[PDB]
């Protein structure tokens, strides 16, 4: 009953251990096992639940794989159930996934703690099961999906306790002063971010003594600088300092029955553009179920009229049942029931992904308390991914069946358009989380299944354990191996048409590998899709779509958020074309002298870590084996003082045995929680005061204590393990076993054995307080002293390579340790192991159903790059958080249109392509020509080629050569061979002599 | 007149308006309660992204409308 952390851990930091813990207590029932339902059972599973249970005594039908990826054609006959439970087993070694064979017994019910009816189940079952929910205390969740509309119902019974709102951060913020009226202020320009109903508590408010005991004050805002918690005269008097520290307290909240919400329902909106077609789908999906009980349990056909005319005469007949739903005077959207009915056969690749991320989101909220609940019903519909009847037509021959796996995507879209998909090329960069839900979709939907289509999948990543959890394609068996080929086999394996279809490659997409992926590479592309887990490589393949104009499906997560954007060659603008907001940076003071979070502690901690283990092993290396390495380093480093200073020491002080790596240890401790700690209290005492009377100790600044070593403090110990190991690592000598822990004892016979110097002040050491404030035979001192390298032949330091995901090396341990030492010193709160490498490792959160949800909007995106839309008003941006739940889109922004000589032209996709390696004056003179362009100036990346200000002597040099030489004689080094483009950017005058902003250029060598 | 701008957070921000100002001057309102520079604010309402030079009115915001404030992410 405690948490797995190697293959939780990503997920870890989006749910927490509670959460997580309370998870693994609740058994799970999915009522259905088709499409929608096998995707919420493989997210809840991957989770980590205690048990699931799936329901589906149906038979396997063909149009069943339209979306039921654990479905092949060979299971046809066989119920869903039993042939999906394996498959869900695989997923989550610690989940049994158990198949319920019958429920004409509803008691049976009672051993779950949630149950999610899915679209198998009838509306006259689902309000049945969950009137037992309700008044059972089980949590009831449902889920339809009809083609391009869905919904979801969530009732999670009378008292539901909810632990936190949004999984934020508790906000934090430093008190400069707290008014008898409650009046509190903060320090500086410090924001509290607080808001009007927030709970706080306080710690280190002086003169307000139980003020700090962990009462709980309710906020009123005033500006972003200040708060009101009420009266606290009878506390005291504010004297100085004081923390809060934001609380989430829990909420009881009611929900209604599945048949109350029937006539008063209450609506999340998927779409705030779209908030009118909740209460008409609300409808609209009843009728549809009464439709199947007047018609055999029959859905109207596809595309059929006469059954679309009596499914608007059902919703018009329950819209008088119903008064509330629509209100008064509101008629019945007929156009959108029409397709609703026209549709309801439907099974929609990215609908059902994105219905089954969220729902089963809302599972792990019933399950844990942890976010909020859908409240508690919500429609969605994606009507904008249907193409233009024109392209595309609609009728009921273009959508009949065909007998395939796709014939219930065909029921939307028609045989050809399914056809164009078939038939695309597409280029899908990365393949972990947002890849393999991707090329799942890709397998369902038959993308590149065709003759004329195909798929290219990149990643350069192998398959690692902590990937697993939502990297679905990937078993324990393949790690280690590339991700693009397993999962290239994997998909294959659910869509045998996709059997050399799909090219997996482990290359990289950057400057480094245009070889690889050319211009014949990419001009050949449809279009281009990210899975991405970095900025830098989505701003490369951004630059890659504009030069060769490729549309780009854009999409990314971070725990619950997500997001989708669209780019689209000379409509929208692209991902580079806005600014997300910057890491923020620590000052360089508060790291080095005046630290308040343990994000400070950590970062210096790192630091440290790197300087001990890495950086001191390669600069020894290099002092070794490179002749010019002391003078360079005095003509090129910004300390030359110190990478000395550490070669000295890691020669002179040579470690023979694993002693006298504690030993090192040891005294590095003292040195960096100890001394250096007096050393800061003798420029400025604890009682030292600025100028202006104030104590210099205040706020930001906190007042250190050095620490005295003891063994059994646990971060003390764990410095000098961990600290020890890897000085062994970096000198070659064996420790005590790796996998043994290690004894306190046998540490401390060694360490009490030791003398300590005493520490003695320097009395010149000047220390910056501020960033922006001020601050060589000393060096041949270092340099006179530093060993002959001919004297240690043959000697090199193993550099330490850090790796947070291996909990063996001591990389995170030692981090740890080192951070909190210095938390001690400071008194900053501590943090574990997994906090720290959360920090230090700058892991991203990372969740199943949020990166099937993000993938299901892509897909329902990329049905509108197969119709060419030019209508900018047709495609969505996307932005969620399942934590809320929130759901909001946006039209993509139109790229931005420029003049020059009265020529318009797309500042983003426009560019002059000039035939051949053009002489600078040709060049010059083309554009006057040509153009009615003065080029002022010429660059190639990084180098200026050309500017009007050259003189005539720089000028005749240049005027003459072709580009390519132009470019040697700047930067002497050459274009390599297979470059066949180059991209020069321009600035220029117009005829008017006016400076005006113009196209790039394209050289086709 | 009153309008609500709520963040991917959940966090509820209401701002006093007109219905002629720029979406640039709705921005820095914003950057003032939140400290969000507006280069890095993403307002959406009723399905459209507000951009700079444009007003409340040219997309149609009213009183006690509610815009979002999102964001673009970098995992996957």
């Amino acid at each position: 009953g405690e948490i797995d952390e190697s293959l939780y851990s990503r997920q870890l930091y989006v749910l927490g251990k509670e959460a997580m813990l309370k998870m693994q207590t609740s058994n799970v029932l999915i009522l259905g096992l088709k499409g929608l339902g096998v995707e919420i059972a493989k997210n809840v599973v991957l989770a980590g639940v205690k048990s699931m249970t799936v329901f589906d005594p149906e038979p396997v039908q063909l149009a069943d794989l339209s979306t039921q990826f654990f479905l092949t054609e060979k299971d046809i006959g066989q119920k869903r159930g039993d042939v999906t439970r394996a498959k869900l087993a695989e997923l989550n070694a610690y989940v049994p996934v158990n198949v319920l064979d019958s429920l004409d017994d509803v008691t049976q019910l009672s051993q779950f703690q949630v149950v999610v009816a899915t679209d198998t189940v009838s509306l006259e079952d689902k309000v049945k099961i969950n009137e037992f929910c309700h008044s059972s205390g089980i949590r009831f969740i449902s889920s339809e999906t009809r083609g391009l509309f869905g919904n979801t119902f969530v009732d999670l019974g009378d008292e539901f306790t909810v632990l936190d709102p949004t999984g934020e951060e508790p906000r934090t913020g430093m008190v400069s002063d707290i008014e008898p009226d409650g009046t509190v202020t903060m320090l500086d320009d410090n924001r509290h971010g607080l808001e009007d109903g927030n709970f706080v508590r306080f710690s280190e408010v002086e003169g307000l003594d139980k003020l700090n005991d962990g009462t709980l004050f309710k906020v009123e805002v005033l500006g972003p600088f200040a708060f009101r918690i009420g009266s606290v005269k009878e506390y005291g008097e504010y004297k100085k300092g004081g923390i809060f520290t934001e609380v989430k307290v829990p909420r009881k909240i009611s929900f209604k029955s599945l048949k109350q919400q029937l006539s008063n329902p209450e609506f999340v909106f998927s779409d705030f553009a779209k908030f009118d077609r909740a209460a008409q789908l609300h409808l609209g999906f009843q009728a549809l179920h009464q439709f199947a009980v007047r018609h055999n349990g029959e859905l109207p056909r596809t595309m059929n009229d006469e059954d679309a005319n009596e499914l608007i005469k059902l919703v018009t007949d329950l819209s008088v049942q119903q008064p509330e739903v629509l209100g008064e005077g509101v008629d019945v959207n007929e156009d959108l029931i029409k397709e609703l009915s026209y549709q309801a056969r439907g099974d929609i690749p990215g609908v059902v992904a994105f219905f089954g991320g969220l729902v089963a989101q809302e599972v792990l909220k019933a399950c844990s308390g942890k976010f909020t609940p859908l409240k508690q019903f919500m429609y969605f519909d994606s009507l904008e991914s249907l193409p233009d009847p024109k392209n595309f037509p609609r009728n009921e021959k273009t959508t009949q069946p065909v007998n395939s796996r796709y014939d219930n995507q065909i029921a939307v879209f028609g045989l050809d358009f399914q056809k164009k998909i078939a038939n695309s090329k597409v280029f899908l960069v990365g393949s972990g989380a947002i890849g393999c839900e991707m090329l799942k979709n890709w397998a369902l939907l038959g993308l590149g299944s065709g003759s004329d289509g195909y798929i290219v999948v990149t990643d350069n990543d192998s398959i690692e354990k902590s990937n697993l959890n939502r990297q679905f394609l990937f078993r324990p068996k393949d790690v280690g191996k590339n991700k693009s080929e397993v999962a290239a086999e994997a998909v294959c394996a659910m869509n045998p048409d996709l059997k050399g279809k799909i090219n997996a490659k482990i290359d990289k997409v950057g400057p480094e590998t245009e070889e690889i992926f050319n211009d014949s590479f990419w001009e050949s592309l449809d279009f281009v899709t990210n899975a991405l887990d970095n900025v830098d490589a989505r701003t490369y393949v951004d630059r890659r779509c504009v030069f060769y104009r490729k549309p780009l499906l854009e999409s990314g997560t971070l725990g619950t958020k997500g997001n989708t954007q669209v780019i689209i060659p000379r409509l929208t603008e692209s991902y580079s074309s806005s600014r997300d907001p910057p890491e923020k940076s620590i000052p360089l003071c508060t790291l080095r002298s005046f630290p308040n979070k343990i994000d400070h502690t950590i970062a210096w901690a790192k630091s440290l870590f790197q300087g001990y283990f890495t950086d001191s092993a390669e600069n020894v290396n290099m002092y070794l084996t490179q002749p010019n390495f002391v003078e360079q380093t005095l003509k090129q480093s910004g300390d030359v003082k110190g990478v000395l200073e550490s070669i000295s020491d890691s020669l002179s002080s040579k470690p023979h045995n694993f002693e006298d790596c504690i030993k090192w240890a040891r005294l590095e401790f003292e040195k960096k929680f100890n001394h250096d700690i007096k050393q800061l209290l003798f420029n400025f005492p604890k009682d030292a005061k600025t100028s202006n009377g104030e104590p210099f100790w205040s706020g930001a600044k906190r007042a250190p204590t050095p620490l005295e070593f003891d063994i059994y403090n646990n971060d003390h110990f764990h410095f000098v393990v961990a600290g020890a190991s890897l000085r062994a690592y970096n000198y070659g000598i064996k420790s005590d076993d790796s996998n043994s822990k290690p004894n306190v004892d046998e540490y401390k016979s060694v360490i009490d054995h030791m003398i300590i110097p005493e520490f003695t002040p320097n009395a010149n050491l000047k220390i910056q307080v501020n960033d922006d404030d001020p601050d060589s035979d000393e060096i041949d001192q270092l340099v006179s002293s530093l060993p002959d390298p001919s004297t240690l032949a043959g000697f090199k330091l193993e550099p330490v390579d850090f790796e947070k995901d291996d909990d063996t090396n001591h990389h995170i341990e030692f981090i740890t340790a080192c951070s909190n030492c210095r938390a001690q010193n400071y008194f900053i709160e501590t943090a574990d192991r997994q906090k720290t490498k959360f920090i230090a490792g700058r892991i991203i959160p990372a969740i199943a159903t949020t990166t099937s949800l993000v993938t299901g909007l892509v897909n329902l995106e990329l049905y509108k790059l197969i119709d060419n839309k030019t209508d900018i008003e047709q495609y969505k941006n996307g932005f969620v958080n399942l934590a809320l739940p929130f759901f909001g889109f946006s039209e993509p922004i139109a790229s931005p249109k420029g003049e020059y000589n009265n020529k318009k032209y797309d500042k983003i996709w426009d560019r002059f392509d000039i035939k051949g390696d053009i002489k600078l004056s040709d060049l010059i003179e083309h554009f006057e020509k040509d153009e009615g362009l003065e080029i002022t100036m010429l660059s190639y990346g990084v180098s200026l080629l050309y500017a009007s200000f050259f003189p005539p002597k720089k000028l005749k040099e240049r005027l003459n050569l072709p580009i390519t030489q132009l470019v040697k004689l700047v930067t002497k080094k050459d274009i390599p061979a297979h470059v066949s483009t180059m991209i020069l950017e321009i600035c220029a005058d117009d005829k008017e002599g006016e400076d005006v902003e113009v196209p790039f250029i394209t050289i086709h060598l | 007149m009153q309008i609500f701008v709520k963040t991917l957070t959940g966090k509820t921000i209401t701002l006093e308006v007109e219905s002629s100002d720029t979406i640039d001057n709705v921005k820095s309102k914003i950057q003032d309660k939140e400290g969000i520079p507006p280069d890095q604010q993403r307002l959406i309402f009723a399905g459209k992204q507000l951009e700079d030079g444009r007003t409340l009115s040219d997309y149609n915001i009213q009183k006690e409308s509610t815009l979002h404030l999102v964001l673009r992410l970098r995992g996957g």
